[PDB]
RNA sequence: CGAUGUCGGCUCAUCACAUCCUGGGGCUGAAGUAGGUCCCAAGGGUAUGGCUGUUCGCCAUUUAAAGUGGUACGCGAGCUGGGUUUAGAACGUCGUGAGACAGUUCGGUCCCUAUCUGCCGUGGGCGCUGGAGAACUGAGGGGGGCUGCUCCUAGUACGAGAGGACCGGAGUGGACGCAUCACUGGUGUUCGGGUUGUCAUGCCAAUGGCACUGCCCGGUAGCUAAAUGCGGAAGAGAUAAGUGCUGAAAGCAUCUAAGCACGAAACUUGCCCCGAGAUGAGUUCUCCCUGACCCUUUAAGGGUCCUGAAGGAACGUUGAAGACGACGACGUUGAUAGGCCGGGUGUGUAAGCGCAGCGAUGCGUUGAGCUAACCGGUACUAAUGAACCGUGAGGCUUAACCU
RNA sequence: AAUUCCUUGUCGGGUAAGUUCCGACCUGCACGAAUGGCGUAAUGAUGGCCAGGCUGUCUCCACCCGAGACUCAGUGAAAU
RNA sequence: ACACAGGUGGUCAGGUAGAGAAUACCAAGGCGCUUGAGAGAACUCGGGUGAAGGAACUAGGCAAAAUGGUGCCGUAACUUC
RNA sequence: AGGACCGAACCGACUAAUGUCGAAAAAUUAGCGGAUGACUUGUGGCUGGGGGUGAAAGGCCAAUCAAACCGGGAGAUAGCU
């Protein structure tokens, strides 16, 4: 339940090696608008695959 | 799939009686005592039926002398041989479940005669 | 599908209607016994006029189960009680001269051929 | 900053 | 004696002439066409690879096509290998049916079982599960105890407790086989085997003949 | 284990689950588009269409069957009347799902759920 | 003694052989059957209940046997608190008394979110050195190895009779283990129907909400066993106890000293699974890259431009795959998921209308209506063109074959 | 026996099997008449036993519905 | 000690079913309880159901399961009647 | 009529589970006993430390009781750690 001896910075930094974050490294430019945003997903403005799908 | 369905309808057997459940039926089986191809009877009450294509199957409940006999049968299997109903019962359940308890007076069921 | 504790009828007129199956012969650390194993029982309960008492220790076989027993066709035929038929201990023989109720054709294995010719069906 | 209720003692025998 | 690979369909019944129902199941057997013959001159010994199926060319890879390229045959789903028995001899794109068990009886069926995910002591090692009652406090389904006391003081290397269970090669031997149809490109054997339908299954003549 | 089930739990009862399938389908059909999340979106495919589907033929009592589920008289009268006929030629796919970022209050994955309509 | 939780029970077991059974043999006051004793052999198995808190023990019924020990008289950061061993009370006894008695009886808080070692699974990084996609060999490791009953041999051998074989073969069972829903069932609060009380849709009707899914009746697919299939092997090598052939020392004799043949569920294989991080990093097939410039402490160096191919990654649709990772299928050159059509399945004759009945209600329409996860089809919707990573022929020495 | 060490004293009943229970036998270590003795209708969240029904207690668990556990976003301890 | 599943005296208490201030649904009125969204693993808690057996479990029928209302019939030993 | 019966408010805590760094320094859930009386409760008082009070447990006396709490003898003493 508790520990017999305090952990390193080894020990916490070694556990911590598999917490650091992911980039996304994948922005795709609009077809019309040539704005960026993720993949199958709308713009900003409300942009997909050219076609303004939101009107708003 | 298809492939399971060629396989199973050379095997059902086309001549089968459409029967509901509460339909006194009559079941002929084959048994064998190891040389006499015997030809044996079975007429009771039909309280569960299932038809999943070559796996269909009906249950029917027989009052013997004494106690009740509950029995299934393989519908498309060789062994039974005729099927021809007697009586046509008038429930509106599709399993009779309810008749084990019930005996005597308050197990018989109406004539459907439509 | 007769284990320990199991009520059974009794099927034949050998004096007791009422017993308790007590051990399932054939086998060790066996469970449950069939609708042709041989068990060892003893009587709850008895008439009067019987041949054997209350509390008598011997063997008997099952004729009936509420389970069923499976034929090779895929159908089953289950009964609505369980019923045993009493043997004397030391042979295999029944004690009864009448058999009440149907049997199985299971039960043709060249020692209950007393019983399936007493049976009045199946 | 408070105390602890203190490990539940068990039943103490004798000779 | 060398096996062909097939495909779960499932299962069904075949109604025998006196009454008795055989549970079978439903392996179709396509054309498996041998793509690449092992020899003991260049790989220490022999075997056959083979292929079943059929692939869209898009999802094939380059190293993979250029690989069916020159065996001659069309790109199929995975490869297969099977030891030959020192009797056997094939060439490279000759294609194998499933009339080569017409003459066998007993078969051995290989695939990966269904996959039960993480499983629990009960489920998985068969455990027998505590008492529901009487006291008990949250200590229905544990495994309980894992080892003894201070002497070894370690839990031992094998011991049952929860985990992975199924997906796995599971084989099943000596399996009666009860039809091969030809023309279906079938092959229908007694019993169940493992994997799901749809799965791969590798199909070969019972070894404890 | 969940093989080969379906339909989404949504970590709810399904008293819960059924009440407001019945009041975001009402809310899709009137608005004829709503922002949610897209699980939610993706088990709205199969609530919305069989009612329009429904809607595809107006008799007496389809509009009963219609009045049973969404449990309000003026989505059964925004349906058989005009949706019914605009879906009369499409054969499913009444809807269309487009994703839209994340929520900024808990990070949950928006979608746009609508008709394949609004051309007007 | 600035804490090592004590008995018994449940679950989980591990090891030794001074072996309970199965297996292989010697002697027998071993006719056979059944035994008595001793040697080898730990591969597997090695009870259910009444009483008692009991381990133990008595009894009933089984089994081939219901083995003995060690593992903190195994196991409470796995469970119980019945016994023992707190605080109350009571009985017998002791003491004038407070109180006490391995004398008895009633009742009486069992805490901890795992840091490390260990074990079960499952991943990321790097390495194996040009990179990548597959198929494998196989070191090594793990799993499993139990047996009853019946028949033939044969009522033969043996035996006065009663009885009654060895060897070998076949069938059928118990327990265990593996796999799967083809059959029988269970569940199936995502399907249908019955029905009670109340509220609402302006009211009848029809519905919906709540009351454990309100209570029930069944029940699709999946999961699951009580269900259904399979397995323990046969064989080979080396052997233990044991049996031997020939044969000297020791002219004989002798299983041994030389040599040679058998001989067990014990050992290695043979059956199944994992497995090249086996850093001893392996083998085979296939695919891709064959452009120029400077600096230089001119070294398997660094930098610039142009190209970054195979393939992978990312994203989305997702799965009888899955805690998350991971694995598998598809992404329009589409059947991956959702929707739709047809079917199947399940529940049961829907609503509305008409007729009969004072009415409840019944009949026709109607085996209708509704159908979940199932089957076969169908791009109707969502799987976007692209971007990202991954490069430009791959070090030194030696040997053998061509220049 | 709330009392009895020997003791699971002996007999009978109950159970296939009962160190518990019930009725007796007195061989009462060490019952006994207001620190009351023997019974007693009714009463008791009192102690022990038995019988019927009932059932996942159990053979032997299996499935399903929810709340956590698991993942993601925000805040964010503790014993040691 | 907390924006704490605890405690806190008195008054009103309507509709339907119901003997009832129980209980179920509602009126008036007030709230959705100050972390949410996914997945539907082992395991923990509250539950629902179940083949056949029915206490064989366990120190012990612990826990669960089961009975359950009105009217009428009828109801034993014993007893202080 | 009843220290009568069943059973709500109210009072209390017999069983089991959860909870045991809890929602809570003894509570919640599902069952329980009394529930017209030796009942319960509000308000205001009285009885106090070798003392009060006790249908009696050596229980309660401000979450502390085989002698409450605070201050003072007092830096009591400690052959012990």
């Amino acid at each position: 339940a508790v520990q017999q001896n305090k952990p390193t910075r080894s020990k916490r930094g070694m556990r911590r090696s598999h917490d650091a974050l992911t980039a996304v490294t994948s922005l795709s430019v609009d077809k019309t608008s040539g704005e960026k945003h993720l993949r199958h997903h709308i713009t900003a403005d409300g942009y997909y695959r050219g076609r303004k799908v939101i009107a708003k | 799939s298809n492939i399971i369905k060629q396989l199973e309808q050379e095997q059902m057997k086309q001549d089968v009686p459409s029967f509901r459940p509460g339909d006194t039926v009559e079941v002929k089986v084959w048994v064998v005592e190891g040389s006499k191809k015997r030809l044996q009877a079975f007429e009771g009450v039909v309280i569960a039926i299932r038809n999943r294509g070559l796996h269909s199957a009906f249950t029917v409940r027989k009052i013997s002398n004494g106690e009740g006999v509950e029995r299934v049968f393989q519908t498309h299997s060789p062994v039974v041989d005729s099927i021809s109903v007697k009586r046509r019962g008038a429930v509106r359940k599709a399993k009779l479940y309810y008749l084990r308890e019930r005996t005597g007076k308050a197990a018989r069921i109406k004539e459907r005669l439509n | 599908m007769i284990q320990e504790q199991t009520m059974l009828n009794v099927a034949d007129n050998s004096g007791a209607r009422r017993v308790m199956c007590i051990k399932v012969l054939g086998g060790s650390h066996r469970r449950y016994a069939g609708v042709g194993d041989i068990i060892k029982i003893t009587i709850k309960e008895a008439i009067p006029r019987g041949k054997v008492k209350k509390g008598d220790v011997l063997k008997a076989v099952v004729v009936r189960t509420k389970k069923g027993v499976r034929r090779p066709d895929g159908s089953v035929i289950r009964f609505d009680g369980n019923a045993c038929v009493l043997l004397n201990n030391n042979s295999e023989q029944p004690i009864g001269t009448r058999i009440f109720g149907p049997v199985t054709r299971e039960l043709r294995s060249e020692k209950f051929m007393k019983i399936i010719s007493l049976a009045p069906e199946v | 900053p408070r105390p602890r209720p203190r490990p539940r003692p068990r039943p103490r025998p004798r000779p | 004696m060398i096996g062909l690979v097939g495909k779960k369909v499932g299962m069904t019944r075949i109604f025998t002439e006196d009454g008795v129902s055989i549970p079978v199941t439903v392996i179709e057997v396509e054309a498996n066409r041998v793509t690449q013959v092992k020899d003991l001159a260049n790989d220490g010994y022999r075997a056959i690879q083979v292929t079943t199926g059929a692939k869209k060319a898009n999802r094939v890879t380059k190293p993979e096509a250029g690989h069916f390229a020159k065996a001659g045959v069309e790109a199929g789903r995975g490869l297969w290998e099977f030891r030959l028995a020192e009797g056997e001899e094939f060439t490279v794109g000759q294609s194998i049916s499933v009339e080569l068990f017409a003459d066998v009886k007993k078969v051995d069926v290989t695939g990966t079982s269904k996959g039960k995910g993480f499983a629990g002591t009960v489920k998985r090692w068969n455990f027998r599960t505590q008492d529901a009652t009487h006291g008990n406090s949250l200590s229905h389904r544990v495994p309980g105890s894992i080892g003894q006391n201070q002497t070894p003081g370690k839990v031992f290397k094998g011991k049952k407790m929860a985990g992975q269970m199924g997906n796995e090669r599971v084989t099943v031997q000596s399996l009666d086989v009860v039809r091969v149809d030809a023309e279906r490109n079938l092959l229908l054997v007694k019993g169940a085997v493992p994997g799901a339908t749809g799965s791969d299954l590798i199909v070969k003549p019972a070894v404890k003949a | 284990m969940r093989h080969r089930k379906s339909g989404r739990q949504l970590n709810r009862n399904s008293s819960h689950r059924q009440a407001m399938f019945r009041n975001m389908a009402g809310s899709l059909v009137r608005h004829e588009i709503i922002k949610t999340t897209l699980p939610k979106a993706k088990e709205l495919r199969r609530v919305v269409e069989p009612l329009i589907t429904l809607a595809k033929t107006d008799s007496v009592a389809n509009r009963r069957l219609a009045f049973a589920r969404t449990r309000d008289n003026e989505i059964v009268a925004k349906l058989f009347n005009e949706l019914g006929p605009r879906f009369a030629s499409r054969a499913g796919g009444y809807t269309r799902i487009l994703k839209c970022g994340f929520r900024a209050g808990d990070n949950a994955p928006m979608a746009y759920i609508e008709l394949v309509d609004r051309s007007e």
